[PDB]
């Protein structure tokens, strides 16, 4: 074994070398041979009152039961805080319960491509505010909607820069407004009528290359916080477009080399830095959408389904729907997407110290049990359903003498479990 | 491991000029051995031209002076000289990023302005066709070469080509240009010999008339927005003595990206290599060099936005480089080796260069830039050793700026050029640009054993 082959010179070393090791201190043991298996020691005449064997532990510290109310007074995950003392190489496992709340508020921000092919769509979305509100009455008791528009970076080569085309990027007869990156038209409000009023006043625009600059807008919607109005509720971002998307690296064609900084840069409700920061990368959006608990609904036309479906596989808590040619079906699209998103829970953890590892096992409905990366998720979660996760943590070092802490939480939610780690390195 | 990192030579250019955006070696012989540095936002003495961009000549010996490729301001539309009431320009040299690319071969220097645009002499456009200037015979003749300044205007044609966005010389001095915007950003590769360029150079006529020019063809609209020519390199991959064209196509194939190798004789497609993740920008950077001493050039491709996952489950942008070893019957589509960055948002694989054989052990080595790597995100350059089994998976050296971080990113490692011996000691040297702070750094190989 590796208890003896460690040559433990002290009880200390003996601990860090093997979870199956124990240490004798009697000096009635006929050197490093005092470090042997818990059985190999008893078989060699070591009183259990002498075999020093520190073991890891679990102590739950906060444990409000799942609910059955303001959102913050609603509990969907338990426990909320625990302490794990970790013997090197010995996992400590605990159970997370997740219960889908019966009724939870929804903030939905409708972020719309307003390039010229979306002109007919814009005509339909004119009543979307009130129609969606009416539908949502049967989904939640507390719904708010907002609206933003995007087109493109306002620089060569993505837009034409002749004086005429800057005034009107479209044909002479088409009365398009000047190209713009992103306009935060309407912050989240419970007044659907106001959504109708404002969206009805928006002017369609245009630009030159087919992919659009919506990733610039998504980033702003994710990180602009109170300017958008997000509450700590279900946050839905509907991204509506009939084209593909620019991303990081595309900016170099326009001489834009600074990476997106992922900070808010709205002035007078407009994004002002599209000429200065590159489009975000997918990974950057992943970071910022996740961090801000945004669940994305890609409402995109048939021809770009292939692209957005791959995008959806890279962005956690996202869904894809097929938008009709004039957004006529967008309400049912949004409903279907919300239902899909709400019925799946995905756990993430914060960064662990070196030598520390985490494994998940999920226990879902109809005895569907996930392991590996699938242990982080459950699917087909209906309203009121409970699911559970067995979460195992192991230290294989002596990571610090200082305690660590990290969070486990379901993507899209503020609620989280604080896991405090303590490392047994000494006797 | 033998580059002198303790005391490299730091070149500095004008602030905000982006001095260091491109870097190159120049040797019309040897006594005039020099470093070339592109500064695409530099102001020039060209009348009426704001930030035309410049290329600096830096003689290596005992510092940097701009080369006068073009002393003139933006030309005027001849029909407006008096027919109309008010001259107007036919082209737009302001903000054109001249020196975004600088390449040299013998006593020739190619420098490109990928944001150069022009009006055409017909309907008024704002067509960023791009242009290049070619110095030949050590500055005794200067040619403009703008193969995308053609009869076929606007985005549908070559109007948005941005020719010279990437560029390279072959070993015989043939010019190879990437223009990612041709045909609604399908992108294009165009190539001509210097003789062919000089043979039809006639500045009185703005449209390109080079005869014998090689270029890729317009494809159907399903290929739009691919950016072929985002990057370019050259190497021998076809079994003859005419170097072939390696081009990045980073948005091709659903934004998975691919890299293509074109027959250097007739620009016909020979090989494709596919990226592994959507929007990872596979093809952002490309290089070709023999990394295992068998005399067959090998392919390296950068994908600096490659997102992978930590063992504890966290996604992170880190970037990845892919290496494909050539063999006598061809070259396989799946990489022999991958190298992955460790710094979140570091953009590992943003730049690649052959180093030649840095330690003279019989195997050529490679540098890979990660312009936002390092503990203060200033950028990092990794040297990877060649060997009999290919490129090593661990760097033999790691270069970082010796100056502190500042208010704005350094971009150290965003431009690289190795493979030449600057000081004649028989060990190849390395130029690293750090354009965010308007510096370039020269590293010299120290002798070994
Ligand atoms: C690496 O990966 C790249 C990218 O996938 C591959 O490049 C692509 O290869 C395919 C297959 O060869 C190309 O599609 C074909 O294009 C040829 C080119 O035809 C040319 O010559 C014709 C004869 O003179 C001419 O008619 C064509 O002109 C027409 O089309 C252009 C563009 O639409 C238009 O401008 C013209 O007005 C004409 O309308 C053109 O100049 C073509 O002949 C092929 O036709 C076959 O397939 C089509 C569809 O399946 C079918 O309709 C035909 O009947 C015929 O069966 C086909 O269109 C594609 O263009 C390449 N894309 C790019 C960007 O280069 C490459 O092959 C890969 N390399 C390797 C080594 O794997
Ligand atoms: C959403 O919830 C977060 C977390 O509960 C709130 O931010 C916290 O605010 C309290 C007091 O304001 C601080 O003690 C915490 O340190 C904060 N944590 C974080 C991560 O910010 C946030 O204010 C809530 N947002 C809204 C819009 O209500
Ligand atoms: C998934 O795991 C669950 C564990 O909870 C399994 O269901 C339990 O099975 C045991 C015996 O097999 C019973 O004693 C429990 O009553 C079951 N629990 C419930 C809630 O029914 C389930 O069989 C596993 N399924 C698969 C496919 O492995
Ligand atoms: C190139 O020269 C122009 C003009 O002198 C510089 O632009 C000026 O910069 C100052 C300070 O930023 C401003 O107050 C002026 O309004 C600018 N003038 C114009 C016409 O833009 C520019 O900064 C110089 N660029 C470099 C790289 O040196
Ligand atoms: C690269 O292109 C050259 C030129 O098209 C090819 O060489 C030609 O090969 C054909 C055979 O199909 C001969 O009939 C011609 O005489 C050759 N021309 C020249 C100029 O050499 C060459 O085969 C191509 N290489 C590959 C690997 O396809
Ligand atoms: C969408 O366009 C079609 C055109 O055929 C039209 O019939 C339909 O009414 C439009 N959608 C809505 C919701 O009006
Ligand atoms: C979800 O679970 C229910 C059982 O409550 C089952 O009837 C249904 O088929 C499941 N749906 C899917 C998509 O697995
Ligand atoms: C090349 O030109 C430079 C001046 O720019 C000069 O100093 C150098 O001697 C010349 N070299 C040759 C070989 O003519
Ligand atoms: C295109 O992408 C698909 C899926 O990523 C891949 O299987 C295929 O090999 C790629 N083809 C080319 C020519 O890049
Ligand atoms: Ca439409
Ligand atoms: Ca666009
Ligand atoms: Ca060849
Ligand atoms: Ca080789
Ligand atoms: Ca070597
Ligand atoms: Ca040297
Ligand atoms: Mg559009």
């Amino acid at each position: 074994n590796r208890c003896l082959k460690a040559n433990a010179k002290s009880c200390g070393e003996c601990i860090q070398a093997g979870p199956n090791c124990g240490w004798c201190t009697n000096s009635t043991f006929l050197t490093s041979a005092r470090c042997d298996d818990l059985e190999a020691l008893k078989k060699k005449g070591c009183p259990p009152d002498d075999i020093e064997n520190p073991r890891g532990s679990k102590d739950i510290k906060k444990n409000k039961n799942v609910t059955n109310l303001k959102p913050e007074d609603i509990t969907q995950i338990q426990p909320q805080q625990l302490v794990l003392r970790l013997r090197s190489g010995e996992p400590q496992t605990f159970t997370l319960k997740f219960k889908r709340a019966e009724d939870y508020p929804i903030d939905l921000y409708y972020l719309m491509d307003l390039s010229y092919s979306m002109k007919d769509d814009l005509e339909n979305v004119k009543s979307l505010g009130t129609d969606l509100m009416n539908e949502m009455r049967r989904i939640t008791s507390d719904f708010r909607i907002g609206f933003g528009s995007f087109v493109e970076k306002t620089v060569m080569p993505y837009i034409s820069t002749t004086p005429a085309k800057l005034r009107n990027p479209c044909t002479s007869e088409q009365n398009c407004t000047t190209p713009f990156s992103y306009k935060n038209v309407l912050s989240l409000t419970n007044k659907g009528e106001v959504f109708n009023e404002l969206v009805g006043k928006q002017r369609i625009s245009g630009n030159l290359d087919s992919p659009e600059g919506g990733f610039d807008a998504i980033m702003q919607v994710a990180v602009c916080g109170s300017l958008i109005g997000w509450r700590n509720v279900t946050r839905l971002l509907v991204f509506s477009t009939d084209a593909g998307f620019h991303f990081a690296g595309d900016g170099k064609l326009g001489g834009i080399v600074l990476p997106n900084d992922g900070q808010c840069h709205l002035e007078n409700n407009m994004y002002t830095m599209s000429h200065y920061y590159d489009y975000p990368s997918i990974a950057h959006l992943v970071q910022k959408l996740s961090e801000n608990n945004i669940q994305t609904i890609f409402a995109v036309t048939e021809e770009f389904q292939p692209v957005y479906k791959e995008l959806k596989n890279l962005i956690p808590k996202s869904a894809v729907g097929t938008l009709s040619a004039n957004s006529s079906n967008v309400i049912q699209l949004i409903i279907d997407a919300y239902n899909s998103l709400s019925s799946e829970v995905i756990l993430e953890n914060g960064k662990l110290s070196e030598g520390v590892t985490i494994s998940y096992k999920s226990y879902c409905k109809n005895g569907v049990n996930g392991t590996g990366e699938n242990g982080r998720k459950c699917s087909n979660i209906s309203i009121g359903d409970e699911v559970q996760f067995e979460i195992s943590i192991t230290s294989n070092k002596c990571p610090k003498k200082d305690s660590d802490s990290f969070k486990i939480r379901p993507l899209g939610f503020t609620e989280e479990v604080e896991v405090i780690l303590q490392y047994i390195c000494e006797c | 491991f033998n580059l002198d990192a303790e005391a490299p030579a730091v070149l500095s250019g004008p602030p905000g000029s982006f001095f260091g955006f491109s870097v190159e070696f120049y040797r019309p012989g040897t006594d005039g051995v020099s470093v070339l540095v592109g500064a695409p936002k530099a102001n020039t003495s060209q009348p009426g031209v704001l930030q035309g961009g410049a290329v600096y000549l830096c003689p290596w010996g005992a510092q940097c002076t701009p080369i006068e490729f073009d002393s003139k301001g933006s030309r005027l539309l001849e029909s407006s000289l008096s027919s109309s009431e008010g001259e107007e320009p036919v082209e737009y040299k302001s903000l054109q990023w001249f020196g975004a690319t600088v390449r040299a071969h013998g006593s020739s220097i190619l420098a490109c302005a990928p944001l150069y645009s022009w009006r055409t002499e017909k309907e008024p456009l704002s067509d960023p066709v791009g242009t290049c200037y070619l110095s030949t015979d050590n500055f005794t003749r200067i040619l403009e070469y703008a193969p995308c300044r053609s009869d076929f205007s606007w985005a549908a044609g070559q109007g948005y080509c941005q020719g010279g966005f990437s560029a390279e010389f072959t070993k015989t001095g043939r010019v190879v240009l990437g223009g990612p915007g041709s045909y609604f950003w399908q992108g294009q590769i165009l190539s001509a010999t210097q003789e062919q360029i000089a043979e039809s150079y006639y500045p009185e006529y703005l449209i390109n008339l080079v005869q014998g020019q090689l270029q890729t063809r317009q494809a159907s609209s399903i290929y739009d927005d691919s950016y072929l020519g985002y990057s370019v390199a050259v190497g021998e991959f076809s079994g003859d003595d005419t170097e072939d064209f390696v081009a990045g196509v980073p948005k091709g194939n659903l934004t998975y990206g691919y890299v293509t190798i074109l027959n250097g004789s007739d620009i016909r497609s020979l090989y494709n290599f596919s990226g592994e993740q959507m929007a990872s920008y596979f093809g952002y950077a490309v290089a070709a060099t023999d990394v295992n001493g068998d005399g067959l050039d090998d392919l390296l491709v950068g994908a600096p936005l490659l997102m992978d996952r930590t063992p504890d489950g966290r996604p992170q942008e880190v970037g990845r480089v892919y290496v494909y070893l050539q063999h006598p019957a061809g070259i396989e589509p799946t990489p022999t080796l991958t190298l992955t960055g460790h710094d979140e948002f570091g953009r590992f694989g943003s730049s690649l260069t052959p180093l030649g054989d840095l330690d003279q052990d019989g195997y050529n080595d490679v540098a890979i830039g990660a312009p936002f790597g390092g503990e203060t995100q200033q950028g990092v350059v990794f040297v990877f050793p060649g060997g009999p089994g290919g490129l090593g998976s661990k760097p033999s050296q790691v270069l970082q700026p010796l100056w502190a971080a500042s208010h704005t990113p350094d971009f150290f490692g965003s431009a690289l050029r190795g493979g030449r011996d600057l000081d004649g000691n028989g060990y190849p040297d390395l130029i690293v640009g750090s354009f965010g702070v308007d510096k370039a750094v020269v590293y010299r190989g120290r002798p070994v054993v």
